[PDB]
């Protein structure tokens, strides 16, 4: 990859579990006689977590941005391989198993999915307003779940019942017509910048399409879109 | 041609429209025909005749504070039964109506309940 | 046939709390539930009995549709024993029928569709449980 | 705490929330049905209420207003209902509902009026057994949708101490229904003194025939009946919401619980793993 | 003597959350906790205050024998601290006679079940 990073081209590392690069730095450490350290790891798990992940800069020249699958040894984040990836990391990404029972389009889940740049400094203000709006909705959403599993739609108040349907709206219009994709579905790709998604969101958070039905948000993919699909 | 309210604590039976009713009164039966004057009264044990459009459906009544106006009628009677065919719908009411509360909705219920209330304080002080 | 089996055993895995509350209940997740424990008490197989594919999924397919319901949960696995018996014995041309075109992408043709519902309507009136 | 004892722990308050979310499933449906009641049970209070306020509408006359309607003077014995759950884990409503009897009983016995108890259900009964107090009526076993029939065994019993001089005043504590989640106890009066009401203000002319006092006679311990039956539903209602929320807070506190024990967990199994290799490679050299 | 102890004491181990919190028990479970509570109350000991085995005896028969139930639990130290005392002193001959015959097959002879069950009938009556 720095071949064409120094060629000044933007590269997209992807490295498939970085826990088992992680693994095979312990087992190398292993057979070379060296002692364990905090769950047998390598003693240098640290060195070798920054040799690699630390050629992976925006230099002046080129960048390569990467994105590294992780696996979590059991359920342990501070276990010291995820959490020597973690100290590595600008951005997480959470794709969770019940949205993915029918969210076969990208199944993160937002409250669990960060990021260090989603700030207003970096992003603009704009950006940052609203993606907290939206996580704040969806937040609304996630604690009133188990009220609307027990109780049900009527006995939530009103000034509510408008966020939830507003929820379900937004965790449907998290889904994006892909130019490439598994078992094609036939819908037209399409690529939205953060220019358009950011006021796209903003537009669908002050009360535009709430005339739509909540089951017409598959693979919809812009507010102009979205317009344009309640037209028909 | 008025809307009679068989009312129950329990349970409003009917609230429909009654062409003619017979009030078993304390003192003595009595019929009230649409525009009754104003009227209150202690009904007594015996047949509440909902005459509705030539069918006499004799009601058992064991009670009853009936009042009447011009407009409306409508009796708060303590107990009110059919009492009139095929008993009172026996294949459920007063069978499967009351087994499913006896049991299903008092008995089965509460021991479920018991159960759970149990394996709570068990497993609670497993904990300890 | 299977994709609804997954489906319905999700949802009784995520309602396995209110099980033994199964009389104060929706009547919804009463279905669920009751549905949730037929396919469990049938996914339970004795040793040494392996099913070929045309029994399993001729049983399967009377799981997922409402076909089991009057069955109740502790004769299911009976049930299935008795229809497999009788698959074997008197409607041989059905899982021939169901083996032959198993590799159909529309698999429940009207053909095997019909034939495999007349052998488990003729199963069930035969039979009592 | 050996990676081995959290493990069992973590197990148990698992279990511990599965059947903590199950009584507020089941708590719903209860509540559901309880307040289905209630509104079928609306019909006949609120009939009875303007019927009431009309008879009571045209016996002004102090003469006349005597058994039941009397406002009797120099009170001297006061009786108090409470209704209860007939079990436990409602979280603070048996502790509200029971403080504000206790509190009462001050005042009334402040004035100088001796107090008699009155329970539904077994909390209320087995708190007055307790504390001192016999239980003047018992009534326990009340199933989520009692009938009026099973309420008679101690209204009547009121009712006749009441018409006897025995009591010169009667109230009831119950939970009232607010809201889904929000659930006090109340206090209310079983003498008449009935509203003014625009029944009463009504002045349609009616005819008595047993008798107007007959009819006052007959009709004032049914309402009396009635509004005890009322507060009972209302309390049965606030039981099954009280129980469901702190059923849903209990839920919520073993969900932290699981957390905080699968990070200790966490933490001993990791501990465990480092003192193995280190002992194994301190054997190695 | 002990052989009861013991296995009211596991019962009353058995029986552990319920004793506690929950408050539905029929006098059959709650017999058991109490038991078991008379019997833990009966253990604990001071330090430095021995027992001889002649002592233990007449304790635990005392306590299996039904003859404590009636005291309430804080109050079983005491009680048996005082039943020790009038032991020495009322009656040193039945503390003599228990010792003499603490090693035949059947302990409970009608000379030692008399002039001790006398003894707690009349440390019962005479105190409290």
């Amino acid at each position: 990859a720095e071949y064409f990073r120094d060629e000044g081209r933007d590269i997209l590392l992807f490295i498939d579990n970085i826990f088992r690069f992680v693994q095979a730095g312990s087992e190398v450490s292993s057979l070379l006689g060296r002692m364990p350290s905090q769950v047998g790891y390598q003693p240098t798990l640290g060195t070798e977590m920054g040799e690699l992940q630390e050629r992976i800069t925006s230099t002046k020249r080129g960048s390569i941005t990467s994105m590294q699958a992780v696996y979590v040894p059991a359920d342990d984040y501070t276990d010291p391989a995820p959490a020597t990836v973690f100290s590595h990391l600008d951005a997480t990404i959470s794709l969770e198993r019940s949205i993915a029972e029918r969210a076969i389009f990208p199944a993160v889940d937002p409250l669990a999915s960060t990021s260090r740049i989603l700030d207003p400094n970096i992003v603009g203000e704009e950006h940052y307003r609203v993606a907290q709006e939206v996580k704040r909705v969806l937040q609304r959403y996630k604690d009133l779940k188990d009220i609307i599993a027990i109780l049900g739609m009527e006995e939530l108040s009103d000034e509510d019942k408008l966020t939830v349907q507003r929820a379900r709206k937004i965790e449907l219009f998290f889904s994006q017509p892909f130019t490439v994709a598994q078992q094609f579905t036939g819908r037209p790709g399409k690529y939205v910048p953060v220019k358009k998604t950011v006021e796209s969101f903003a537009r669908l958070l002050n009360g535009e399409g709430d005339h739509i039905p909540e089951s017409f948000f598959y693979m919809q993919g812009d507010f102009d879109d979205v317009l344009a699909a309640y037209e028909a | 041609p008025i809307h009679l309210e068989i009312v129950t604590a329990e349970r409003v039976i009917l609230s429909d429209d009654v062409d003619m009713i017979s009030a078993p009164t304390k003192d003595g039966r009595v019929g009230i025909l649409p525009r009754h004057a104003p009227l209150m009264t202690i009904l007594e044990p015996g047949e509440l005749d909902i005459i509705k459009n030539g069918e006499r459906t004799p009601f058992a009544v064991s009670g009853g504070f009936m009042e009447v106006l011009p407009h409306r009628v409508t009796i708060l009677a303590d107990t009110v039964e059919r009492a009139d065919e095929i008993d009172e719908a026996r294949a459920e009411q007063a069978r499967a109506e009351a087994e499913a509360r006896r049991r299903e909705a008092q008995s089965e219920r509460d021991m479920a309940l018991a159960e759970a209330k149990l394996r709570k304080e068990m497993v609670r002080l497993r904990v300890a | 046939v299977a994709g609804k089996l997954k489906g319905e055993l999700a949802q009784f895995r995520d309602l396995a709390a209110f099980a033994q509350f199964a009389s104060d209940l929706d009547a919804t997740t009463k279905a669920q539930i009751e549905r949730g424990q037929r396919l469990q008490e049938l996914l339970k197989q004795p040793q040494y009995q392996p099913l070929p594919v045309e029994d399993q999924v001729a049983v399967l397919y009377a799981a997922t549709n409402n076909y089991l319901d009057d069955v109740p949960v502790p004769l299911i696995t009976k049930w299935r024993d008795d229809f497999l018996a009788f698959l074997r014995t008197a409607h041989p041309e059905v899982r021939k029928l169901i083996y032959d075109n198993r590799l159909d992408r529309k698999f429940p043709t009207p053909e095997v569709k019909e034939a495999l519902e007349a052998a488990i309507k003729e199963f069930k009136a035969t039979s009592n449980y | 705490p050996s990676s081995r004892e959290i493990k069992r722990r973590i197990r148990s308050v698992k279990n511990v929330a599965q059947i903590t979310r199950a009584m507020e499933m089941v708590s719903a449906s209860k509540m559901r049905r309880a307040q289905r009641n209630v509104l079928a049970t609306r019909p006949y209070a609120d009939r009875m209420r303007e019927v009431m306020a009309n008879l009571t509408a045209r016996v002004v006359g102090a003469a006349r207003r005597g058994t039941l309607l009397e406002k009797r003077e120099t009170v001297k014995s006061v009786a108090l209902l409470v209704v209860t759950p007939d079990r436990g884990l409602c979280g603070s409503l048996v502790a509200n509902v029971l403080r504000r009897a206790g509190r009462f009983i001050t005042e009334q016995r402040a004035m100088g009026r001796t107090v008699d108890v009155y329970t539904f259900g077994r909390k209320g009964r087995d708190f007055f057994l307790r504390t001192g107090f016999a239980p003047a009526g018992e009534a326990t076993r009340l199933g989520d949708a009692p009938k009026l029939e099973a309420i008679l065994g101690v209204a009547i019993s009121a009712i006749n101490g009441f018409q006897s001089g025995k009591y010169d005043e009667l109230y009831i504590i119950y939970s009232e229904f607010i809201n889904t989640l929000v659930q006090r106890p109340a206090i209310k009066q079983l003498l008449p003194v009935e509203s003014p009401d625009i029944s009463t203000t009504t002045n349609v002319d009616y005819t008595y025939e047993p008798g107007e006092e007959e009819v006052l006679n007959s009709i004032l311990p049914r309402y009396v009946e009635t509004q005890i039956y009322q507060a009972v539903l209302e309390s049965i209602a606030s039981e099954h919401s009280a129980r469901m929320v702190a059923m849903r807070n209990a839920t919520n506190n073993a969900k932290d619980l699981v957390r905080d024990l699968t990070l200790s967990f966490n933490k001993a199994r990791q501990a465990a793993i480092t003192k193995e290799v280190s002992e194994i490679a301190s054997g190695a050299a």
